[PDB]
RNA sequence: CGAGCUGGAGAUACGCUUUGACUCGGGGAUGUCCGAAUGGGGAAACCCACCUCGUAAGAGGUAUCCGCAAGGAUGGGAACUCAGGGAACUGAAACAUCUCAGUACCUGAAGGAGAAGAAAGAGAAUUCGAUUCCGUUAGUAGCGGCGAGCGAACCCGGAUCAGCCCAAUCAAGCCGAAGUGGCUGGAAAGCUACACCUCAGAAGGUGAGAGUCCUGUAGGCGAACGAGAGGUCGUUGUUCGUGAAACGAUGACUGAAUCCGCGCGGACCACCGCGCAAGGCUAAAUACUCCCAGUGACCGAUAGCGCAUAGUACCGUGAGGGAAAGGUGAAAAGAACCCCGGGAGGGGAGUGAAAGAGAACCUGAAACCGUGGACUUACAAGCAGUCAUGGCACCUUAUGCGUGUUAUGGCGUGCCUAUUGAAGCAUGAGCCGGCGACUUAGACCUGACGUGCGAGCUUAAGUUGAAAAACGGAGGCGGAGC
RNA sequence: GUAGGGGAGCGUUCAGUCCGCGGAGAAGCCAUACCGGAAGGAGUGGUGGAGCCGACUGAAGUGCGGAUGCCGGCAUGAGU
C-alpha cells in the first residue's frame, strides 16, 4: 500500500530533459532524462548508478556474470536549469505555441 | 490605566479585578476551556455485547479445568472491554460572572508587563505580510515574543500569518486560554477595549 | 485512550529477580517463586537482625566464663565479684580481653578475688 | 503562563481506585457484594404498618411578602400592581399576600391579593391603604 | 415513596418527621377512652434519618 | 491532462502512443447464464419446447395481477417510520393482579425519510388556535396486592411554521511566492553564516529534523454534455388496574336528530362556556447511517471491526459458528564468483552507512535448551531461605560498611483463599509472557472541600459567531409556618 | 493489627503549556556494588536504529500471583 502516491503522481519533469542531482549523492551531476516513472516517482538519469551481479540459470551458456547499470531515483534532482545549476522552475507561459507551454525561474529557456 | 500606541488616548479606564490576579480563577478558567473544546471520541467495545460471538458455549459442569459460559467477557482475549470509554460529552457551563472575570483578570493580568491598544492600522497598507514585519518592529515587537492580535478589519489581521511571532483572534471573540497561552497580547482595535 | 501494561509489570518484576541470586533451582529464575521466598526471607531478615545480638550475647559470654574458670571462677562467680566491685562497669564484649589478653583477664579475675574475700 | 498556572489548592482529591492497595478486597466479605439491588427504603420495615390517610390536596399558594421587608428600605414607591415584580416576589403562577413582621411606621399604599389581620391593621395605624382585587 | 406522602412520614421546619402513635385505629378497640385520643402527634429520630429519602424531594 | 502506457503482478516476449494514447469527469453502445425469473421443467446457474422475420448463421415474443389502452405492480435494501400479531426470564427478595413491556421476535406496506394535520379539540382566560420536535412544567396532578412500582397534560420558552380541495453553487483540472555557501554525516531538510517570500508557516513526500527541493497551501481561473354518532354485553387506550369512570376505540345485538340542532366539558342534572364528527391530500422542523467528507486529551498488531481484509481457511447434515496472520534496505544495489554438501544449510568475496540489514530479513524481553568458565559437591535428613564467621576467586556506581561463590554454626512449619482455627493430609495453581475486575450516565438525592457573586444565586432548549464564545430568564433553589 | 475509616504520595498512557535532547545517535532491551522513608529514581557501560526525557496542569481502558481465569509460548512425565 501507501507507495510514491504522496505527489499528486504527476511529473516536475519530462522523458527528453537534461537534469542534475539535488543534494542526494553524485551532487550536481547531471545527465539526461531515460526512464521516467510518474506513479512510483522513478527517474534514470544517465549519470548514476551501480555494480549489479546477474543470476542466471540461463543466459547463452549461462555462466552467470556481472554488468554495470544505473540506479533509479525519486524527486531528488534539479529538472532542466539553465543558468548553469540547479533551481525551482515554476512559471509558464506561451511562446511560439498557442497550445504549448514552457518554463522558466529567471529566464526562460528549457 | 493604560496607554494607546497610535492616535489617540483612552485606556485609563477599566477597573481592574481584584485582587491583582487571582490564579486559582484563572486556572478553572481554562480548565473549563479546554474541558469545553474537548471532544468525546470513544473506540471501546465495552459490553460482551457489542462483540460478535456466538454465546453458548460447551459444558459447565463435567469437562474439567474450564468454567465458562461465553467468548464475548472481558476476562477473554478478543472480548469486549470491561468499563472502557463512551461517546460522552464533559461540557457544561461555568458560572456566567467567573466566563467575564476570568478574561478580565486576564488583561489585568498583563499590567505587570507588556500589552497593547491600538488605532489608526492604516500603517499595514494592504497585507504584503512585511508591513506587518514593520509595523511590530517600529512598535517594539522583536517577535521573539508570542503576540495575539485582536481587531476588526481583515484587512490588517490578514497581515499577519506566521507561527513564530503571531496569531489572531478577530471581532473580540477572545479567549482567557488564547490570551494567557501567548506572551504578547495587542489588544488593539479599542471597540471592547475601553 | 487506554494504558496498557507495558513495561511496568517487567521492570517491577525484574527487580524482584534481581533480589534472587544464589537462590535454588526455581526460586532464583521464575517470579512468583522468587517472590513468595522473599516474603519469608523478609520475616528471617527483620526477625534474626533483632536476634543476632542475643546470639552474640551468647558467645561473649560462653568465652568469659570459659576464660574465668580456666582461673578457678565462673560467669556468675567472676560477673558478681567484678560488678560487686563498683571498679568495674566493664562488661561489653569482655570475651577478647579473655581471649586476646590472658595477663589483663588474669588481673581482673583476681580483682574480681578480692572483691570476694 | 499556562505552565507556571496554579491549581485550586484544594478543590478536589483524587479518585478511588480499588485496584491494588496490597489487601483490599472490597465492600462486605459475603452478601452484599456484586448486587444492584441495595435498596434502603422498601415497605417491609415500619413504613407501612404506620397508619394515616388524610388527603393530599395543596390548594392555592400565595406569596409571603414580608413587613419588614416592604418598610424600612426603598422609597415606598407605592408598590401596587406591577413595579412590584422587580421589589422580588418573583412567582407568577400565584397571586400575592401580605403578612406582618417588622415594625417601623410608614404611609404605604399597595396593591396585593389578599393580606392577614394585623397586616391591615399595621399598615393603616401607620397611615396608608391596601387593596384588594374586587 | 410516592405511596408515602399522604400517609405520615410528614416533615417539619426542623427537618425532623412526623410519625406519632399507631396503637389501635379502626379494627380493634374497646379499651379505655384515651388510648383512643392516645391517638398522637409524636416521632423518632433514629429512622427518620433514613425516611425522607422516601419522601424527599417532594417535601 | 500532454508523455507515457502494457491491471493488484514481482515476470520474459508482442506492442500502443503528439493524427494526444494512459489516467480522470461525462454520456452512449455491447452485456452469456442464474436469480422477483416470468415459454414450460427444474436438485439456482441446467433440460425441453412453441410462434413470428428469414439468407443458415441470428433477432423479437410466449408468467400472473388491476385496465379503452397508454400504463402500474411482483423482488432487493444496514438502520430509521407506521401497521397486524406478540413473549418470557426478571422485579415484586416466594407468587396469580402487577412489573419487566407493547420490550424481543414474526409478519405486512412505503419512502429518503416516515408518521401526524387543518379542531365535534385542548382548556377554565368567556384565553388558545393544524401536526411533529426540543426545553420546561415534574416525579408535579395522579395510577397501584395504594405493594413493588408506574407517571401525565395545559400554561410558558423554542426549532419550524402553508393550508388546500371535496359529497345535498459544488462537479474533471489548470495557475500559483520565496536560498546559496561552508560544516558534521553513508546520506541535509539538521548546525552555521548571510538572504528572501508570505492573502501562501495546513499537511505529506524527498537517504535525518522540510516556509523558500517536490506535491501542495492562500488566492485566481476553469467546459461540450451533465447532475442541485347513541346505548346494552364483552374490552382496551391515555396517569385510568372497575374504581364514583367520564371520553376515545372497536367484536356482538341495537340503530337518533339535522341549525327554536347536535358532541364535549371525568358518574349524573341545570346553568354556563368550548366546539360544529361520520370525505381526502398536504414539503418543512423529527428519526436513521449501506454509503462519501472532515476531525478526535480513539486504538496502534493479545488493541482497533471478526479481518492491517477473510466471513476466507476451519467446524457443522443444516440453521449457524469462525480463526491467527504486519516490518530487509534510503534505494534492489536483493548477494556474480569461490569453498563443504544430492540437498538443506552455512563460510568467503562483493554491494551497502550498517549484511552487528540476507529474504525463518526492525527491535528481540521472559519461560525453555545448550556451550565454555569461576567457586563448589559422593556419613546428610533437607518450604530451599535468614544471620553469624572462615576459605576461595574477582575490583567499570568498585579496595570497602565491597562483589561472586562457598564450608560450618544458629535460627527457620510455601503463597493465596476460606476460617473458631492452615505448613496443612482442606481450595487454587506446570512455568513465563501478554489480556484481565468498583465504571459510566442523569438540568437526580445527600454530605465534605474549594471557587464566583451573596440576600440574593443561576440559566435550559435554542440563536449567533465558531482557531475563539456571547446571547438566550421559559424555569429551578432560597425568601413562612402550621 | 484483620474487615473499615482518614492522611500524605510513587509509577503508566493520553492532552495543553514550559524547557529542551537526539545520526558524534532517540525510545525500547541488557548488566550494574549509587540515590531516596516506601512506591521508586538517576550515573555510567553493552544493544539498538527514529525518536524522546524533565517541569506544571488536566483526563484516564492507569498498576496482577492467584479467579480449575484468557490467547500464546515453552517445560515435566522421557528418549518412557
Ligand atoms: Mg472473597
Ligand atoms: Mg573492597
Ligand atoms: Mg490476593
Ligand atoms: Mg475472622
Ligand atoms: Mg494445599
Ligand atoms: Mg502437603
Ligand atoms: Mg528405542
Ligand atoms: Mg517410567
Ligand atoms: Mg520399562
Amino acid at each position: 500500500p501507501s507507495a510514491g502516491s504522496h505527489h499528486n503522481d504527476k511529473l516536475h519533469f519530462k522523458k527528453g530533459d537534461t537534469v542534475i542531482v539535488l543534494s542526494g549523492k553524485h551532487k550536481g551531476q547531471t545527465g539526461k532524462v531515460l526512464l521516467a516513472l510518474p506513479r512510483d516517482q522513478k527517474v534514470v538519469v544517465e549519470g548514476v548508478n551501480v555494480i549489479t551481479k546477474n543470476v542466471k540459470p540461463s543466459m547463452t551458456n549461462p555462466q552467470g556474470g556481472q554488468e554495470q547499470r544505473e540506479l533509479a531515483l525519486h524527486a531528488s534532482k534539479v529538472a532542466l536549469v539553465d543558468p548553469e545549476t540547479g533551481k525551482a522552475t515554476r512559471v509558464r507561459k506561451q511562446i511560439v505555441d498557442g497550445k504549448k507551454v514552457r518554463v522558466a525561474v529567471a529566464s526562460g529557456k528549457t | 490605566a493604560q496607554i494607546n500606541v497610535i492616535g489617540q488616548n483612552g485606556g485609563r479606564t477599566i477597573e481592574l479585578p481584584l485582587p491583582e490576579v487571582n490564579s486559582g480563577v484563572l486556572h478553572e478558567v481554562v480548565t473549563w476551556q479546554l474541558a469545553s473544546r474537548r471532544r468525546g471520541t470513544a473506540s471501546t467495545r465495552t459490553r460482551a455485547q457489542v462483540s460478535k460471538t456466538g454465546r453458548k458455549m460447551y459444558g459447565q459442569k463435567g469437562t474439567g479445568n474450564a468454567r465458562h459460559g461465553d467468548r464475548s467477557v472481558p476476562t477473554f482475549v478478543g472480548g469486549g472491554v470491561a468499563f472502557g470509554p463512551k461517546p460522552r460529552s464533559y461540557d457544561y457551563t461555568l458560572p456566567r460572572q467567573v466566563r467575564q472575570l476570568g478574561l478580565a483578570m486576564a488583561i489585568a493580568s498583563r499590567q505587570e508587563g507588556g500589552k497593547l491598544v491600538a488605532v489608526d492600522g492604516f500603517d499595514i497598507a494592504d497585507a504584503k505580510t512585511k508591513n506587518f514585519i514593520s509595523w511590530a518592529k517600529q512598535n517594539g515587537l522583536d517577535g521573539t515574543e508570542k503576540v495575539l492580535l485582536v481587531t476588526d478589519d481583515e484587512n490588517t489581521r490578514r497581515a499577519a500569518r506566521n507561527v513564530s511571532w503571531v496569531s489572531v483572534l478577530p471581532v473580540a471573540g477572545v479567549n482567557v486560554y488564547d490570551i494567557l497561552r501567548h506572551d504578547r497580547l495587542v489588544i488593539d482595535a479599542a471597540a471592547l477595549e475601553i | 485512550p487506554r494504558a496498557k501494561t507495558g513495561i511496568v509489570r517487567r521492570r517491577r518484576h525484574k527487580k524482584v529477580l534481581k533480589r534472587a541470586k544464589g537462590f535454588w533451582g526455581s526460586r532464583s529464575k521464575q517470579y512468583r517463586n522468587a517472590f513468595q521466598t522473599l516474603l519469608n526471607a523478609a520475616t528471617y531478615e527483620y526477625r534474626d537482625r533483632r536476634n543476632k545480638k542475643r546470639d552474640f550475647r551468647r558467645l561473649w559470654i560462653q568465652r568469659i566464663n570459659a576464660g574465668a574458670r580456666l582461673h578457678g571462677m565462673n560467669y556468675s562467680t567472676f560477673i558478681n565479684g567484678l560488678k560487686r566491685a563498683n571498679i568495674d562497669l566493664n562488661r561489653k564484649v569482655l570475651a577478647d580481653i579473655a581471649a586476646r589478653e590472658p595477663e589483663a583477664f588474669k588481673a581482673l579475675v583476681d580483682a574480681s578475688r578480692n572483691a570476694r574475700q | 503562563g499556562s505552565r507556571k498556572d496554579r491549581k485550586r489548592v484544594g478543590r478536589g482529591p483524587g479518585g478511588t481506585d480499588k485496584t491494588a492497595g496490597r489487601g483490599h478486597k472490597g465492600q462486605k466479605s459475603r452478601s452484599g457484594a456484586g448486587k444492584g439491588a441495595f435498596f434502603e427504603g422498601g415497605r417491609s420495615r415500619l413504613i407501612a404498618r404506620l397508619p394515616k390517610r388524610g388527603f393530599n390536596n395543596v390548594g392555592t399558594t400565595y406569596e409571603v411578602v414580608k413587613l419588614s421587608q416592604l418598610q424600612d428600605l426603598e422609597d415606598t414607591t407605592f408598590d401596587r400592581d406591577t413595579l412590584e415584580a422587580y421589589r422580588l416576589v418573583r412567582r407568577k403562577n400565584r397571586p400575592v399576600k401580605l403578612l406582618a413582621s417588622g415594625e417601623i411606621s410608614r404611609a404605604v399604599t399597595v396593591h396585593v391579593d389578599a393580606a392577614s389581620a394585623a397586616a391591615i391593621k399595621a399598615v393603616e395605624a401607620a397611615g396608608g391603604r391596601v387593596v384588594l382585587p374586587e | 415513596t410516592h405511596k408515602m406522602a399522604k400517609r405520615r412520614i410528614k416533615i417539619t421546619g426542623t427537618g425532623k418527621v412526623m410519625a406519632f402513635k399507631s396503637g389501635k385505629r379502626h379494627q380493634n378497640t374497646g379499651k379505655s377512652g384515651d388510648e383512643i385520643r392516645g391517638k398522637g402527634k409524636g416521632f423518632v429520630l433514629a429512622k427518620a434519618e433514613w425516611a425522607r429519602m422516601k419522601l424527599m424531594l417532594p417535601r
